[PDB]
RNA sequence: GGAUAGUGGCCUACCAUGGUUUCAACGGGUAACGGGGAAUAAGGGUUCGAUUCCGGAGAGGGAGCCUGAGAAACGGCUACCACAUCCAAGGAAGGCAGCAGGCGCGCAAAUUACCCAAUCCUAAUUCAGGGAGGUAGUGACAAUAAAUAACGAUACAGGGCCCAUUCGGGUCUUGUAAUUGGAAUGAGUACAAUGUAAAUACCUUAACGAGGAACAACUGGAGGGCAAGUCUGGUGCCAGCAGCCG
């Protein structure tokens, strides 16, 4: 009886079910980045639908007076940091025309195959989620991680691990015990 | 035209008690106020309510088409009424048995009758901690 | 490792008795024993001992023990055995592996065990103290021919009465309570008659078997007797003259054969000649009888030798007009020709029909046909 | 019989040893590949489900 | 005037006849504790709030008090009305809507565990005690994060096409095979050392750990609403499906 651990169900659902033209769209989606569920779309549409809202409060309300102006701006510098938004479009009314696109190609599953590494998108996840890639000086390994625009430049592979110098072999290990032999 | 109803700026008490007069004319808002759920629709206003098999009647389906649709006589247990519960699937009232305690379920009506069935307001689920979905589908027995 | 009776006491609930050779046992280290349908593994709620006599025989405190050694006996309290048979054996799992097998062993000693209980009979329950008399009783019952459907154990509540109320429609006297030694709420007993089962509680196990069989010959003895009326004894009577012709019929029979009732159905029969008809009518059934001033019920074989006065009713269709249609040189016999028989058998009773009798049934047909 | 006749009376058929689906992303590859990129025959509109060609 | 810690019809004595009422009094019902709030979500609103915070009632049902600054106390007392123990039959002792646990009621809800290290709390009190409170167990109540294979060359064959004297190079890219091949990995198990009141568990890792037979994903669908079989064999107004049309 201290304090109710305060939680929030995140991700939501569409209205209607079987809508043909909606699933095809989601597919393609999924066919380019490699996701595994309709949750991964759906985690963009809601907490894309929150910034929306933020917005439409703020632009209603007249220009040049304290919030708008406060509220907004924070709001802007939070999209062009993370890599989102552009940097010649800081105007509010832009962040309305955003998309979930620039959202899913913004994270540490496609930036890792646009640098090189992985090759053929599928293949990175699997690197991600295997222990492999430290950003900063840490393993990270949630392929919804979010890369936050000035740190992109320091993505590389791990000390430690394979593709680094320690750990030679597990199916080499067989190859190495074995071979000693002959 | 002013529209029948008061337009006026102290008209609030009339605006309010008219209404309560004409919310007694729909079902949901009279059934939960006046509240026969709970003194009438043999459950006790519940989901679901066990009870025991007296006998196993057979009930003839209504006019287009034609066929027998297996039924059992239950008494109920908290309110001792008895009723007219329907058995799913191929065969099924085998594994149910005589003399036995069944739990019992709606049919998805809001009440009423389903589909072709005279007067079968009920549905068998559970026998004596196996539902009849475990026992046609052959994955385990009852005890 | 030995199960002994599984006894239902207040506070712990179904506990178990037990009797160990050698051993070692702890409150806290899980056991795996075995329920008549489910292998248990569960843990020690506490342990008991007596402190130093007897074991249960009628009042209950008792010590309390963290740890015991062999050899005694000894109650376990515990949890997750509302079943669990007598005999087993009550192994234990400190640090290593998955048992059972004992499991198999054991469990066919409780297949073949109480297969007494008919699942689906016709009546009626017992519920017991211990699960050692409720094997007992259900076997006393078995050679002296009550059927037993339902098994239970520890005191009655309003939910084990219902238990055997399926059997209200069908008998209704085979719906019964054979408490062995356990007492009852009230609440249950405010349930029981009430409607309408009732309850025999009794603690010897040689009463509630003879106040249950007492009280069962009684309303079985208001079944067969009666009936009295509707089956028909049949009979052959002489016409010696006639009193009042119609309007009611009064005539002076005399009985030679059989037995005659109020609601004997008569038929004077017009001997055919050729085509076997007669036809099958002489109103009534016959409501008054009178020798000289009394009615009775009935004469048989011959009893009075002076002539008895009949007076048959009006029912169904017309009435035979006393000398055109029949006479008094007719003699007058039943009405039985085919599904009297039906009423005939109604076993267990057996008698009436007496063993001198009938014997008029292989004469009866034809008679008519 | 007047108590489920058709469930014991038909003829019994089996399961067979089918070469196992993968699970996960992959299956979703799979479906994003056999519509999307590869391209199948089509006449006038699509068919997901394919049908023998007779009567 | 009396009482009260103190105001008051709170209570008496002698007077006066007033007070509330269609702006709904008085009575009845509530499967009614009041709020801070929760659910749904254009704007307005509907429905719920036993329950982690604040206030008020009650300790089986009613009255009645003693001690203390503070009690009509109930893990204190005196009766009566229920229900209940132990009797050597003289009499003794009673109150889980605290914590586990057993009954019963039911559609419907956890272990008779370890400990005062934290949060605070009481005394004469740095030290003692605390089923307040914390730590495990049980736990598909909700919620957050996301393993079930990825890349190869061959083997099967399609797509682009320099050119299409016929070919075919196949220079570029793809999907199909119980072909195969090297590389990963925690799900596991496990010296230690962290962790902790002491232990589990997580986090870090010595050692061991994947080849389709495994380390194997279920659940409900495929006439219309509504995404998806005009597919073989059985069934023949029966057995069954079907929220509704059927």
């Amino acid at each position: 009886p201290r304090a109710p651990r305060t939680y929030s169900k995140t991700y939501s659902t569409p209205k209607r079910p079987y809508e043909s033209a909606r699933l095809d769209a989601e597919l393609k989606l999924a066919g380019e980045y490699g996701l595994k569920n309709k949750r991964e779309i759906y985690r963009i549409s809601f907490q894309l639908s929150k910034i929306r809202r933020a917005a439409r409060d703020l632009l209603t309300r007249d220009e040049k007076d304290p919030k708008r102006l406060f509220e907004g701006n924070a709001l802007i510098r939070r999209l062009v940091r993370i890599g989102v938004l552009s940097e010649d479009k800081k105007k509010l009314d832009y962040v309305l025309a955003l998309k979930v696109e620039d959202f899913l190609e913004r994270r540490l599953q496609t930036q890792v195959y646009k640098l090189g590494l992985a090759k053929s998108v599928h293949h990175a996840r699997v690197l991600i989620s295997q222990r492999h890639i430290a950003v900063g000086k840490q393993i990270v390994n949630i392929p919804s991680f979010m890369v936050r625009l000035e740190s992109e430049k320091h993505i590389d592979f791990a000390r430690t691990s394979p593709f680094g110098g320690a750990r030679p072999g597990r199916v080499a290990r067989k190859r190495a015990a074995a071979a000693g032999g002959e | 035209m002013g529209k029948g109803k008061p337009r006026g700026l102290n008209s609030a008490r009339k605006l309010r008690v008219h209404r309560r007069n004409n919310r007694w004319a729909e079902t949901t808002y009279k059934k939960r106020l006046l509240g026969t759920a709970f003194k009438s629709s043999p459950f006790g206003g519940s989901s679901h309510a066990k009870g025991i098999v007296l006998e196993k009647i057979g009930i003839e389906s209504k006019q287009p088409n034609s066929a027998i649709r297996k039924c059992v006589r239950v008494q109920l247990i908290k309110n001792g009424k008895k009723v007219t519960a329907f058995v799913p699937n191929d065969g099924c009232l085998n594994f149910v048995d005589e003399n036995d305690e069944v739990l019992l379920a709606g049919f998805g009506r809001k009440g009423k009758a389903k589909g072709d069935i005279p007067g079968v307001r009920f549905k068998v689920v559970k026998v004596s901690g196996v539902s009849l979905l475990a026992l046609w589908k052959e994955k385990k027995e009852k005890p | 490792a030995t199960i002994l009776e599984v006894k239902v006491v207040e506070g712990f609930g179904t506990t178990i008795d037990v009797i160990l050779s050698n051993g070692y046992l702890r409150e806290g280290d899980r056991i795996v024993l075995c329920g008549m349908n489910g292998p248990i593994v569960t843990n020690i709620r506490a342990l008991l001992t007596p402190q130093p006599l007897r074991e249960l025989r009628l009042k209950s405190e008792y010590q309390h023990h963290k740890e015991v050694k062999a050899a005694l006996g000894v109650k376990i309290a515990a949890n997750d055995l509302e079943k669990a048979v007598s005999g087993s054996r009550l192994l234990v799992v400190g640090p290593d592996d998955d048992e059972e097998e004992m499991m198999d062993d054991v469990m066919e000693d409780l297949t073949g065990l109480l297969d007494s209980v008919d699942t689906s009979g016709r009546g009626v329950v017992v519920q017991a103290s211990t699960l050692g008399s409720l094997e007992a009783l259900l076997d006393f019952l078995k050679d002296m021919k009550i059927p037993v459907m339902s098994v239970g154990l520890g005191p009655v509540y309003k939910r084990d009465i219902m238990k055997a109320c399926t059997m209200l429609e069908k008998a209704p006297e085979l719906a019964v309570m054979l408490c062995f030694d356990v007492k009852v709420d009230k609440e249950a007993e405010q349930y029981a008659a009430e409607q309408h089962i009732k309850i025999f509680n009794a603690d010897i196990i040689y009463h509630l078997f003879d106040a249950f069989t007492a009280y069962q010959k009684e309303l079985l003895e208001k079944r067969r007797a009666e009936f009295i009326g509707d089956a028909t004894f049949p009979c052959v009577l002489n016409t010696l003259q006639i009193i009042n012709k119609r309007g009611p019929m009064i005539i002076g029979v005399d009985v030679i054969e059989g037995s005659l009732k109020i609601g004997t159905p008569i038929c004077a029969v017009k001997y055919d000649p050729a085509t076997k008809e007669r036809i099958t009518l002489l109103l009534g059934r016959v409501t008054s009888l009178e020798i000289n001033h009394q009615s009775v019920t009935e004469v048989k074989k011959g009893q009075t030798n002076a002539g008895v006065a009949m007076r048959l009713e009006d029912p169904s269709g017309q009435q035979p007009i006393w000398g055109r249609h029949v006479d008094e040189k007719d003699t007058l016999y039943s009405h039985i020709t085919r599904r009297s028989i039906d009423t005939l058998k109604d076993p267990a009773f057996r008698d009436q029909v007496p063993k001198s009798d009938w014997m008029l049934i292989r004469k009866l047909k034809p008679v008519f046909g | 019989a007047r108590a489920g006749k058709v469930k014991s009376q038909t003829p019994k058929v089996e399961k067979q040893e089918k070469p196992k689906q993968p699970k996960g992303r992959a299956y979703k590859r799979l479906l994003y590949t056999r519509r999307f990129v590869n391209v199948t025959l089509t006449n006038g509109k699509r068919k997901m489900n394919p049908s023998p060609s007779s009567q």
